[PDB]
């Protein structure tokens, strides 16, 4: 412990000065990359009978919204879908479940209306 | 004399007692602190997406489409290559065959 | 006591060292008492007396005899202690040259070595106390270790001005004794040895004198040498530590905008 | 015991110096043998109680005048050469008597040097009263006449001291400085070993954060 030795310990801290630095790299933002690829956001209801709109486009685009508890399934859609298709989403999440799958047709059904 | 410290030891003690240790600790609580929340406030949108079928590897700088059975893939990378609208349309339209 | 004293050839020898002893140190010469004296084997109590006077007047001068030696013979083997002293009685000192003779003969042969060892002990002496008597500035002349190595300089100084006043001293006296009252000779041989003594130590205050004005400046050169690596930390420290807490600010500012992002809910 | 019969013998009135130096009595005698620092010069063993101490008194006596050591002298009177040839341990035949006989000599040439000739071998181990006193009158002269001769020698002493006095102050000032020199070193690496001690404790808090 003389400042002679003060050589190897400006060893250690320039490992610590170089350790710290990589743990704090910016590197915990996968939703935010996901939500800019797919161009899809998951938000809350405008009504809280249905809790969750999925949002397609950068601007309000596409949505839809589910409310799974309720005894009205699939919610509101601002491009106008039809009974038809609604009782086919209906299905592909109540007997189906397959979100992914839900989505898809949600999106390509709402992309081809206005 | 110049060049010479007035008085050295009042100097290395001046510097110790400037070491704020506890406050530094206290900023690396804060740290996981937020770590913690970004994971629990990440998880489930993160399981939707990674739901989908589409996966990312910020390692390599690509990301990868396993919604193709069969042992068959897709690639997309991240450079400063193409514009979003042609990511966004590739990766939608090789989900939902 | 453990000597073959009896053993004719024993004795011969002895005789012979004896005699070469006393005849080459001028015995007879010296003393006419048995002149041109030669092997006295069958010897005269007088003749004994004699020579046993001469050995000790050689051995001890200043002893003072009384006018019957017989009287002072085991007293003054006493005092020398003699190691065989227990083989005599004292009876038998009165008349040697009889039957006892073997003891007594051996006794000179005795009192021969042992001179001869003496006169060779005190040569030594002699030259010792030469020795002695420069030591001291043969020892404050060799090159001057650093103070913490040579210990008990001034001692040795004060021994050596104390030897030159001790040997004017002693002389001048002599020449008080003799009623001369000018010791000039004396004094003159005590300034030049002073000289010397001035000489030697004067070195020692140049040389220290010199050491001082020379740490002066190497403590100069480390105090300097030492700010500056005091300096170098205060440094990089400082650095360090501006560095470690940038990193942080960074992070908890940058996962700051990342939560609120992931709270956005527009 | 205590003896006094020694004054109770007849003392002349009448006198006859035969040395050149006076005879002293016996108490001036110890007084002045005291007043010389040899405590060990009291009435009553320069009386008749003369005995074998009296080898003790006239070694420090020659030794504090002669400014020499008897032990020295006797320890260079016993070696001719000893690194092969070894007849000196079984020998004790003549070493006794040789010692004896040297510390005699010394002694001897000692008194002669003050104005007694005839110091012999019982004056060491014979002694006597009278006789002692004479020899230690003659040790009393020497120091007074001595003690005159220091005056003469002052100047001397004065020079010597002075010399004496400038190297230890000098290397006084030496030892001040590297002394506080050596101070400062000391402050300044604790000051840093507390810095040092400091900074790997915030390495170690801090590394339980990392990993
Ligand atoms: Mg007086």
């Amino acid at each position: 412990a003389s400042i002679d030795a003060f050589s190897d310990l400006e060893r250690r801290m320039d490992g610590f000065q170089k350790d710290v630095a990589q743990v704090l790299a910016r590197q915990q933002n996968h939703v935010a990359l996901y939500e800019r690829l797919l161009q899809l956001r998951v938000l809350p209801g405008a009504s809280d009978v249905h809790d969750v709109r999925f949002v397609f486009g950068d601007d309000s685009r596409c949505w839809i919204e589910v409310a799974m508890h309720g005894d009205h399934v699939i919610g509101n859609s601002h491009p106008a879908l039809d009974p038809k298709s609604r009782a086919t989403l209906e299905h592909v999440l109540t007997v189906q479940g397959d979100l992914a799958a839900f989505l898809v047709v949600a999106r390509d059904m709402l992309l081809a209306s206005l | 004399k110049d060049n010479l410290l007035d008085n050295p030891v009042e100097f290395l003690k001046e510097v110790r007692e400037s070491f704020d240790i506890q406050q530094d600790v206290d900023a690396m609580k804060r740290i996981r602190h937020d770590l913690d929340v970004i994971k629990e406030e990440s998880e489930a949108r993160l399981k939707l997406y990674r739901s989908l079928g589409v996966i990312l590897d910020l390692e390599n700088d690509q990301v990868l489409i396993n919604r193709k059975n069969d042992g068959n893939i897709d690639i997309l990378p991240l450079d400063n290559n193409l514009s979003d609208f042609y990511k966004t349309k590739y990766i939608w339209e090789r989900l939902g065959k | 006591d453990p000597r073959p004293l009896r053993d004719k050839n024993f004795q011969s020898a002895i005789q012979e060292e004896i005699y070469d002893y006393l005849k080459k140190n001028k015995f007879d010469i010296e003393t006419n008492h048995p002149i041109s004296i030669k092997f006295l084997k069958q010897p005269t109590q007088k003749g004994f007396i004699i020579i046993f006077k001469w050995l000790y007047l050689r051995l001890d001068p200043g002893y003072g005899f009384t006018k019957s030696i017989e009287n002072e013979i085991y007293q003054i083997l006493k005092n020398l202690r003699y190691p065989f002293l227990e083989s005599i009685n004292k009876s038998q000192i009165s008349a040697v040259g009889g039957s006892n003779w073997h003891k007594f003969l051996g006794m000179l042969h005795w009192m021969v070595r042992t001179n001869i060892k003496l006169d060779m002990c005190l040569n030594k002496v002699d030259r010792s106390l030469i020795n002695q008597n420069t030591q001291e500035i043969t020892i404050l002349s060799q090159p001057l270790k650093t103070l913490d190595e040579q210990d008990q300089r001034q001692e040795r100084y004060e021994l050596m001005v104390e030897k030159l006043l001790i040997d004017y001293f002693t002389e001048s006296y002599k020449s008080f004794l003799k009623l001369e009252d000018n010791y000039e000779p004396s004094m003159q041989e005590l300034k030049l040895g002073f000289e010397k003594f001035v000489h030697i130590i004067n070195t020692d205050v140049t040389s220290t004198e010199l050491k001082l004005e020379e740490l002066k400046v190497d403590l100069n050169r480390k105090r300097y040498k030492l700010h500056q690596q005091v300096i170098h930390v205060i440094d990089i420290t400082s650095k360090f530590k501006i560095n470690i807490q940038s990193s942080l600010e960074n992070s908890e500012n940058e996962l700051g905008n990342v939560i609120e992002e992931l709270r956005n809910l527009e | 015991i205590f003896k006094d019969l020694e004054a109770l013998s007849f003392q002349s009135n009448a006198s006859r110096n035969q040395d050149v130096f006076p005879i002293l009595d016996l108490q001036e005698l110890v007084i002045c043998l005291q007043s010389c620092d040899f405590a060990l010069a009291t009435q009553e063993n320069i009386s008749r109680p003369t005995s074998d101490y009296m080898v003790t008194l006239y070694k420090q006596i020659i030794e504090n005048f002669m400014g020499i050591s008897v032990e020295s002298l006797l320890n260079s009177s016993n070696q001719e050469t000893g690194d092969g040839h070894l007849q000196e341990e079984n020998e004790n035949i003549y070493l006794d008597t040789l010692n004896v006989l040297v510390l005699n000599k010394i002694c001897f040439k000692f008194f002669e040097n003050i104005g007694v000739q005839d110091f012999n071998m019982t004056d060491l181990y014979k002694p006597e009263a009278q006789r002692t006193q004479r020899l230690l009158s003659a040790v009393v002269n020497y120091a007074r006449f001595r003690e005159e001769r220091m005056f003469d020698c002052n100047s001397f002493i004065l020079q010597m001291e002075s010399l004496l006095g400038q190297i230890n102050k000098l290397n006084d000032e030496i030892k001040q400085l590297q002394k506080d020199f050596e101070v400062e070193v000391k402050e300044i690496e604790i000051e840093y070993s507390l810095l040092s001690g400091h900074i790997n404790k915030y390495m170690n808090e801090m590394l339980e954060y990392m990993q």
